[PDB]
């Protein structure tokens, strides 16, 4: 998802003014994360009986 | 032009240190890349002499550039287009050209609009930028210490 | 093709909080995730590290 | 000069015609303003935005960015999850 938004990114944005600071995004990926470790069928709940 | 040592000034990140002339060879072509970094963004960056008068890395403003850009930023008559959308791609595109007469004439320009209009926060954020951008480059143009340049910045623009 | 992004050393820092106090305060047991990222022109040529 | 009325038209049905609790424009577009600032101080800073830090780049009171944030909340379905999975709809 990060990938698709820095290579829309890449063309719209004007050359020999960027740097990966301004074309990063990582709302997606721990955006990702977050949905993986909660509310996930295998991020279960840790049973300690 | 550009030996180790210099304190080089590069667009937009202002001035910058060279550590070293790198031998970093590509095809076979031992090119005479330099190492060159600045404080802002903690990043290095490598440029070839050859083309390094292509991507324009300047010199520091000394007398003439300092009251240059005094006598633009002090320059009245001023008027813009009164759509306030081609000021703002105007303005915009001078700002991303980054030379320190047009840099100087932006701010000016926006602080004898905000001092009674008012702009957008939006606005007052492309202000903050160019005004960082310019108080670096003069900070580091008399070497005089980056809030005393804010002070004696907004000396000058009262006049 | 005139322009490319890459990536290289994932790297971590130390954990911003310990177990316990991660388990009292109801916040994650995380760490940062820090990336060298490189981006490189083609045309004329720069690396943005 | 069609690309402007195409923007602004699209960005209108936008504003005006997404939302089940419909919020008119102008507090759309101050959504939208502290949401784009938000996130873009998440992708620079890096830390967090307060809500008072978030209304002093806002030029508002922290107040009014606490309205905001309550005015953007959208509605759930009630046919969703139980608690975790969609086992039974929540409205039961």
């Amino acid at each position: 998802r990060m990938e698709r938004v820095v290579r829309e990114r890449m063309t719209t944005q004007d050359v020999e003014a960027i740097t990966p600071q301004t074309l990063i995004n990582i709302r997606p990926v721990v955006a990702a994360i977050k949905e993986f470790f909660g509310t996930s069928q295998l991020s279960q709940f840790m049973d300690q009986n | 032009i550009f030996k180790v040592g210099d304190t080089v000034v590069y667009p937009h990140h202002g001035a910058a240190l060279v550590e070293a002339i790198e031998t970093r060879t590509i095809k076979g072509e031992q090119k005479e890349y330099l190492v060159l970094k600045v404080a802002q963004g903690d990043l290095t960056v490598r440029v070839p002499a050859e083309n390094a008068e292509y991507v324009g890395v300047r010199d520091v403003v000394g007398q003439e550039g300092l009251d240059k850009v005094f006598q633009v930023l002090r320059a009245p008559h001023t008027e813009e287009p009164t759509n306030w959308s081609r000021r703002y791609k105007a303005n915009l595109e001078k700002l991303a050209s980054g030379d320190v007469n047009k840099v100087a004439e932006v701010v000016r320009d926006l602080w004898r609009r905000d001092q009674e209009r008012g702009l957008s926060a939006g606005e007052k954020r492309m202000l903050a930028k160019a005004r960082q951008i310019l108080v670096g480059e003069l900070a580091l143009a008399e070497s005089t210490d980056d809030a005393k340049a804010e002070t004696i910045l907004d000396e000058v623009l009262a006049a | 093709g005139s322009m490319s992004l890459s990536f290289s050393d994932p790297r971590f820092d130390d954990v911003k909080a310990p177990v316990d106090e991660c388990k009292d305060k109801d916040m994650t047991y995380a760490a940062p995730l820090f990336v060298t990222a490189e981006f490189i022109n083609n045309n004329t040529g720069e690396i943005k590290s | 000069y069609a690309t402007w009325w195409i923007r602004q038209a699209i960005t209108r049905a936008m504003a005006d015609q997404a939302r089940t609790i419909r919020i008119p424009v102008h507090m759309v577009e101050v959504i939208n303003k502290l949401g784009r600032i938000q996130r873009e101080l998440l992708q620079d800073l890096g830390r967090e935005p307060t809500p008072e830090e978030l209304a002093k780049e806002m030029d508002i009171t922290p107040e009014k960015v606490l309205e905001i944030q309550q005015y953007a909340r959208e509605p759930i379905s009630l046919d969703q999850t139980i608690g975790d999975e969609g086992d039974s709809q929540l409205g039961d």
